[PDB]
């Protein structure tokens, strides 16, 4: 349920590199893998394929 | 906060709100199972799994 | 007993129950190499690239 | 034969990337935006053509 997260703070960087931002739900994924930490503004953009 | 999956076949993890539907035989009908999506006729079938 | 397991491709026969019966490793041997090309575990007479 | 394996050819290619995400046309359709969804699908349409 994604309701939570996009209930959630106005996202800066929000960008999804392989599913759709909003079909995120109606799929089934397998391993699901999160990694939290904090990183200086600039350095959001380093954080891409 | 960068979430990593897998959509290979979605065997079987996160699988997002999950209405479901009784099953049907031996009509073409639009099936969805566990994010394996197709369209066929479905049987009972002899095969060993 | 210990082994010690390794990259290789098998080419694997399953029987009409779906059991794996048979397997050929391609890098054993020149004949294994030829099965593994024509995906066959019987190799007619001839030359074969 | 040769019709066979021509056949079987035209067949495995269908199993075949070109470059897209998926070799499945509906794990592309329910899994991206049709913007991106269009790229993959033209990736696709080239390959079997
Ligand atoms: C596969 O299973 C069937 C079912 O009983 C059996 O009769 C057959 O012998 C099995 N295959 C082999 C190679 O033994």
């Amino acid at each position: 349920d994604y309701s939570v997260i996009y209930n959630f703070a106005p996202f800066f960087a929000f960008k999804c590199y392989g599913v759709s931002p909003t079909k995120l739900n109606d799929l089934c994924f397998t391993n699901v893998y999160a990694d939290s930490f904090v990183i200086r503004g600039n350095e959001v953009s380093q954080i891409a394929p | 906060v960068v979430l990593s999956f897998e959509l290979l076949h979605a065997p079987a993890t996160v699988c997002g709100p999950k209405k479901s539907t009784n099953l049907v035989k031996n009509k073409c009908v639009n099936f969805n199972f566990n994010g394996l999506t197709g369209t066929g006729v479905l049987t009972e079938s002899n095969k060993k799994f | 007993y210990v082994g010690y397991l390794q990259p290789r491709t098998f080419l694997l026969k399953y029987n009409e129950n779906g059991t794996i019966t048979d397997a050929v490793d391609c890098a054993l041997d020149p004949l294994s190499e030829t099965k593994c090309t024509l995906k066959s575990f019987t190799v007619e007479k001839g030359i074969y690239q | 034969n040769h019709n066979a394996q021509a056949l079987n050819t035209l067949v495995k290619q269908l199993s075949s990337k070109f470059g897209a995400i998926s070799s499945v046309l509906n794990d592309i359709l329910s899994r991206l935006d049709p913007p991106e969804a269009e790229v993959q699908i033209d990736r696709l349409i080239t390959g079997r053509l």
